[PDB]
């Protein structure tokens, strides 16, 4: 029963690796692809280019 | 029979052994800050 | 024996539980930080074309 | 349709030598064998209040172009979007709506209504966290593995491949990513007798790893778990879902470190709200059409 | 601080976390997490970004040029295994348990491997053991060799010690991990572990096995790393992941502790022959590579003032009979292909439904059968799907056709057929992915040099480098059916099958085609007259060039670094077939260079413009 | 990668709450935490053996 | 705290939307 | 043996304090980490109204121009 | 005795660290709130002056 | 020690119902709040309704 | 020679010299923090 119990407390410890696992593909995928949603910050630089062109 | 050798611990000494680069960058905000302040401000000869 | 079996057990379990949770401390953050990091940093890149917005809008305003 | 006269126990046979249905009468084999505990009532309250900002799977990262998927796919996410609030935003609880609908959802209702009984009794132990996958289901399989073949294990954990690093692509992002279309096969007809079991979609997912373990083992370095996984190879299906099942005859409780609870969410007068779900981290998806418009507008005017 | 990263050189799985030196000085390497190791080597000083495919805790160098450097894997053997031109020369497979101390006195050559129960010798040149000092419940918690010449030198689980002078008391420290490094000069044994010291014997033994418990000062408390440096300086790597070099005249007289910012500590360390360089790796596997001399007297001067079947038997048949007919082959290749026939693999790749990149095969290829160009679909396809690079690389039917042609009127035989082509023949076909194979083609072209340095010579004079690679390709691609003759070339598949053994083959035979016509190849400038020349029906005598190419092979040392080394990938798994990398993303370099400098002009030049306008202000 | 800046936040903002003057070099900050927190027990932990 | 927030920064929009309709 | 008994006593006695207390202690590291974790999602959600704030800074460069045009 | 000290440790292995690290959730939380007032008022009045005026 | 072992765990059974009640009633109270503070919106937004039609 | 007083408090880290204005208040609060405290369990 302690051996179950210390097993409870080393599944535990492996259930903190799935956090870290799962934080390690969850943080990053949405990372990237909202690093993709920067390039319509890049879109936003067209308008300078456009008000440019209005301007000039 | 040390059964409480560890963990109280995580919450102790770190203290300072880490303060001590702790003493080192919060410093920016009042000394460099402060350093070049009064020093790009020596332009009020 | 068994009680030194047990003991050692419970001794190296609850001495690496907690060696591991600190361990962990350290990676744990850095998952989260790591890159989160980068996209709150580096979007501060919006925060300074700030500047050109307000010239460009009195140029305008003006024109 | 509701003649019920054949038993449930002469399909529980036929359902593994015959496989399960014809494609398009499946539905009223499943049903008797999932038990949909319809009435007149909660669906059209669903249907009634609806939509919509959720919807990621609609004109973000997923199109839809089918009105039998689009218009209609609408009412499922919306009914179970705002069932609870779970389906409306968790990854892996839109992709079971995904192919509910484009599997039936012709049969809106049954789309819907399969979706929440499969959630209840499979998908009880599927969410765990949210944005978390189920981390409780990742360390289950080990267990489960370890008992079923732990060699396996020790060259994986050897060369650090964890939890989610192996076993994701059928466990913990949802169990239809790694199948084909046909090759899953809509396995939610194959296994819904099995879902009486810790499920046995776990014995399964575990059988998609160690019979696999002839190329698993030849897993060096996490780089090959993505060259591995992105083929979201089916392999066989059939003889995957036959060595879960044996699995389930021979492996006693005892293995098994997530309890699963005896589901049947059935009720005349009620629907089961799923309630482990993170309430709390939920509820934020976006469309913002107006993000682009504005850029459409802006270049009329200064046209 | 001149800094190593290889997740950029050679992006791959890394978190590099142990590093090695040789006392070459132009040989390093490192232990990654995977238990794979990555050596570097100068000399041609390439960035030489190749692996070792060992599950290994230790990388010992060995003085061979090209290393072949010891290594001790996860199941205790040691692979005598290198990068340069790859080639695990030997497995030296003999240890269990782990070995934790793996060393060689290069003086005379003499490689010392640890266990806990068994410390051996063996002999470099052959690797044979010479003694195994098996001692009864020792449970070697550690030794090394004295390099003076020679003593070994035997620490027990207990804390016990002894020493064994190579031609036949304690330190008490019950130590669970210990680490054991000895002077250059061989007169210091400096011991160091789990408890706060220094432990210091002399070798020069005047204390018998005694040492003294210096205790390291403040920082301190137990060590993860021990090491002599370049004359009497003693080197360790605190748990508090700092380092510290000590000086044994003065006992402490700490002369450098420096880190980089503390955030990124040390994980361990090594030292180049030539001291002037140590080079240290962080626990976020960054390896800061610095001028050792240099840093010590930074430190230490700035704080001065401060107070029939059968494989041998097939052989001969193919040779003498020559080839082999249809009703027979499958049984004849599946044996010396080793195929699983994981027909349950093959048949999941064919049925799921349609297969779009490849449908559209006439265009490239009008054979006017809507059967036979069908059949190449089918396998085409089942190997896209297989593996999706292959379609990038649509190239793939060139030689998919012959071979379903022939051997594909058994399916899943050639699919098989196929993957060992891919899996193990043409291992670097897919790393410049979707482009020519080029530098991986290197090992090819370095190949036709290798049979004839008068050739390659000539070639590169005359066919201005990209064009050879795409004319070696195309008949790569396919292979010799093109080159040589459409039915005849079989002679040369029956023997590299026959070969199956010797993957290295694929390029020896297109390099003996080469250098079979010599002189009529000298005189061509361009890839269009090559590619028709080795198409045209010239008479060979493919039954001799096959068997000298063999030859050839075995005419050579393993000591060249031919890019791609190829190795023995060849039988394939069940139920599922082998997870295999053919994938590029790798550097040439110089383009980039060029690119680099190009961005930075563009937007500079448009900062200027944005800038200047400025006067759009004054304007508007 | 930058956590500690979520520290060096919070833990410049609370040191200088206690009216420290901070003159140094720099070398990222996000380490106070436990400092604040021992003296601040210790300082805790007199109080309590005070009471006691 | 992000209930708070989101309905104050929801009313950002009906100051937006005041905009909109005013043209 | 009843005297080195003693210490045996003693310590299996507290090592399963060491382990009473532990029980209590992963839930409390474990919630500290997932609150961390929960942090971020929220976090987030947050930053999805930072997009939309870009969203309203185009909508009031196509006001000025539209109300001015 | 010291088994029921140790039951009282329960109490005494300080209890009120829950209501020491509740309070600064609690706390923390209300400070963040004010940053986010802050944030959110920057933007929620930087308008309409110009639309109204036009 | 039998004795003891008794009262400290009754100890232990009534620090569970307290401990996870007072926090149920927290929670229940926090929970009202922001419930409330969305039930507001629905309450104020029939008249925003009424508000941008003039 | 003010790493002196951080080995005796035993708060290892590499120090700098190039340091006094900051150490000097903040060990000195470790070395006092209350001296009371060193007294009070004393008393």
């Amino acid at each position: 029963q302690s051996l179950t119990d210390q097993i409870l407390s080393v599944e535990q410890r492996y259930k903190e690796k799935q956090e870290n696992l799962i934080r390690s593909e969850q943080i990053r995928r949405e990372e990237v692809i909202y690093n993709a949603e920067q390039k319509l910050s890049r879109q936003m630089k067209l308008e300078e280019s456009i008000k440019q062109t209005r301007l000039q | 029979q040390l059964n409480d050798l560890e963990k109280l611990y995580e919450e102790k000494q770190d203290a300072l052994m880490r303060h001590e680069r702790e003493r080192r960058e919060i410093i920016t905000y009042e000394q460099e800050m402060r350093y070049s302040k009064l020093v790009d401000a020596e332009r009020q000869v | 024996s068994i009680k030194q079996t047990r003991l050692q057990q419970l001794n190296k379990i609850q001495t690496l539980t907690r060696a591991n949770l600190q361990a962990q401390e350290e990676l744990r953050q850095k998952e989260l930080d790591l890159l989160e990091a980068e996209l709150q940093y580096q979007q501060q890149a919006d925060g300074q074309q700030m500047q050109n917005r307000k010239e460009e809008i009195q140029i305008l305003e003006m024109e | 349709n509701s003649l019920p006269n054949m038993s449930v126990h002469k399909l529980r046979q036929f359902l593994q030598k015959h496989k399960v249905y014809p494609d398009k009468h499946r539905a009223f084999i499943y049903k008797q064998l999932l038990e949909l505990p319809l009435n007149v009532d909660n669906f059209a309250t669903l249907v009634q209040k609806g939509l919509y900002p959720s919807f990621k799977d609609l004109y973000r990262k997923y199109p839809i172009s089918d009105s039998k998927l689009y218009q209609k796919m609408q009412t499922i996410l919306s009914c179970l979007a705002n069932f609870c609030d779970l389906f409306g935003e968790s990854d892996q609880f839109i992709q079971i709506a995904f192919p509910f609908v484009k599997l039936f959802g012709q049969e809106e209702l049954l789309a819907f209504e399969i979706v929440l009984c499969f959630a209840h009794q499979i998908l009880q132990n599927y969410f765990v966290d949210f944005p978390h996958p189920p981390l409780d289901l990742l360390q289950n399989i080990d267990e489960i593995i370890k008992y079923n073949d732990p060699i396996l294990h020790q060259h994986l954990k050897q060369h650090n491949f964890k939890f989610v690093d192996y076993i994701w692509p059928f466990l913990s992002g949802f169990f239809t990513s790694a199948l084909d279309k046909e090759s899953w096969l809509q396995l939610i007809d194959y296994l819904i007798t099995y879902n009486d079991t810790p499920e046995l979609f776990m014995f399964i997912t575990a059988a998609f790893i160690i019979y696999f373990k002839h190329p698993l083992m030849k897993l060096k370095s996490k780089d090959e778990l993505e060259i591995f996984i992105s083929r979201q190879n089916p392999v066989s299906v059939n003889h995957i879902i036959e060595s879960g099942f044996s699995l389930l005859k021979r492996t006693p409780i005892d293995k098994i470190f997530v309890k699963f609870s005896k589901i049947l969410p059935l009720s005349k007068t009620s629907y089961n709200q799923f309630t482990n779900y993170n309430v709390f981290n939920v509820a934020h998806q976006e469309t913002e059409a107006e993000a682009k418009l504005e850029e459409s507008k802006h270049k009329i005017r200064q046209m | 601080c001149d800094v190593i990263n290889f997740k950029t050189l050679k992006k791959g799985n890394w978190h590099s976390f142990k590093l090695q030196f040789d006392s070459k000085g132009a040989t390093y390497g490192c232990l990654d997490q995977a238990g794979n190791v990555t050596l570097f080597y100068l000399d041609k000083n390439r960035y030489t970004n190749v692996d070792v495919q060992v599950d290994s805790s230790n990388l010992t160098f060995i003085e061979k040029p090209t290393g072949y450097l010891a290594v001790s894997n996860a199941d205790c053997s040691i692979s005598i295994y290198s990068i340069l031109s790859g080639k695990l020369i030997q497995q030296l497979k003999w240890h269990t348990f782990k070995i934790k101390k793996l060393q060689v006195n290069h003086m005379s050559g003499y490689l010392l491997s640890v266990s806990s129960d068994n410390c051996t010798i063996w002999n470099i040149n052959t690797y044979e053991r010479r003694k195994s000092f098996f001692v009864k419940n020792t449970r070697y918690a550690q030794g090394c060799l004295t390099p003076a010449g020679e003593h070994l030198i035997t620490l027990s689980q207990n804390g016990l010690v002894e020493c064994h002078n190579t031609d036949t008391e304690e330190i008490g420290l019950k130590l669970k991990q210990a680490h054991l490094d000895i002077s250059a000069e061989g007169v210091y044994i400096a011991i160091c572990g789990d408890s706060n010291y220094c432990l210091i014997g002399r070798l020069d033994c005047q204390q018998g096995f005694d040492f003294e418990l210096y205790e390291l000062p403040n920082n301190i408390q137990s060590v993860k790393k021990i090491k002599f440096i370049r004359n009497s300086l003693l080197t360790l790597l605190g748990s508090d992941e700092k380092i510290y070099v000590l000086s044994a005249e003065n006992n402490m007289e700490i002369v450098l502790c420096f880190e980089l910012p503390s955030r990124k500590g040390i994980v361990d360390y090594d030292l180049n022959i030539d001291a002037k360089y140590l080079v240290v790796i962080s626990t976020l596997g960054e390896k800061y590579v610095y001028d050792f001399h240099q840093l010590i007297a930074n430190q230490k001067k700035h704080q001065q003032d401060v107070t029939f079947l059968d494989r041998e038997k097939l052989r001969e048949f193919l040779s003498r009979f020559g080839y082999f007919p249809e009703k027979h082959r499958v049984v004849v290749w599946n044996y010396l292909l080793k195929l699983p026939s994981n027909y349950e693999a093959f048949d999941n790749l064919a049925r799921k439904g349609l297969h779009p990149n490849y449908l559209n095969l006439k265009s490239t290829f009008p054979i006017q059968s809507d059967k036979l160009y069908y059949r190449t679909q089918r396998i085409l396809s089942c190997l896209a799907h297989y593996c999706p690079v292959f379609a990038q690389l649509d190239y793939m039917p060139a030689f998919v056709f012959p071979f379903v042609k022939l051997l594909g009127t058994n399916e899943a035989f050639c699919f098989e057929v196929i993957l060992s082509f891919l899996v193990q023949w043409g291992q670097f076909f897919f790393e410049f992915a979707p482009n020519p194979p080029v530098s991986y083609l290197k090992a090819f072209m370095e190949l036709l040099e290798y049979h004839e340095p008068q050739l390659h010579a000539q070639l590169n004079q005359n066919i201005p480098h990209t064009q050879l690679f795409n004319t070696i390709w195309s008949s790569l691609q396919v292979v010799l059916t093109d080159v040589l003759k459409r039915e005849d070339w079989l002679c040369f598949i029956d023997f590299l099958v026959a070969h199956s053994e010797k993957p290295d083959l694929l390029l020896h035979i297109l390099v003996a085609y080469f250098t079979y016509f010599k002189r009529h190849i000298i005189s061509f400038t361009t890839g269009s007259q090559l590619l028709r020349f080795f198409q045209q029906d010239h008479q060979i005598r493919i039954q001799n060039l096959l068997q000298d190419a063999l030859e050839y092979r075995n005419r050579t040392p393993p000591r060249i670094p031919q890019a791609v080394v190829l190795q023995d990938n060849l039988p394939l798994t069940s139920e599922q077939y082998p997870i295999f990398n053919f994938y590029p993303k790798f550097s040439l370099d110089q383009h980039k260079e060029i690119r680099e400098q190009i961005i930075q002009e563009e937007l500079k030049a448009t900062e200027k413009k944005r800038t200047l306008k400025e006067l759009n202000t004054l304007q508007q | 990668s930058l956590f500690n800046e979520r520290k060096y936040l919070l833990l410049r903002k609370k040191l200088d709450e206690l009216h420290y003057t901070q003159p140094l070099q720099i070398e990222s900050a996000e380490l106070v935490d436990k400092l604040l927190n021992d003296l601040l027990k210790t300082s805790e932990g007199f109080q309590k053996l005070k009471n006691k | 705290k992000m209930l708070e927030t989101e309905i104050l920064k929801e009313q950002q929009m009906r100051d937006i939307e005041r905009e909109r309709k005013l043209r | 043996q009843m005297q080195n008994r003693k210490e045996e006593i003693q310590i299996l006695e507290m090592e399963a304090q060491a382990a009473a207390r532990l029980r209590q202690v992963m839930e409390l590291r474990e919630k500290e980490d997932r609150q961390r974790m929960v942090r971020m999602d929220m976090d987030i959600h947050r930053q999805q109204e930072e997009d939309r704030d870009n969203a309203l800074i185009q909508q009031w460069r196509v006001e000025d121009t539209e109300m001015r045009l | 005795q010291q088994m029921k000290k140790l039951e009282e440790e329960s109490r005494k292995a300080i209890q009120i660290a829950e209501n020491s690290r509740k309070a600064d959730l609690d706390f923390i939380d209300q400070e963040l709130q004010k940053k986010r007032a802050n944030d959110n008022k920057f933007i929620a009045s930087k308008m309409e002056e110009e639309a109204i005026l036009n | 020690e039998a004795i003891l072992n008794l009262e400290l765990k009754t100890a232990g059974r009534i620090n569970e119902v307290l401990n996870t009640k007072t926090k149920d009633q927290n929670i229940q109270s926090i929970t009202l709040q922001a419930e409330i503070a969305q039930k507001r919106l629905d309450m104020k937004y029939k008249q925003m309704e009424q508000q941008i039609d003039q």
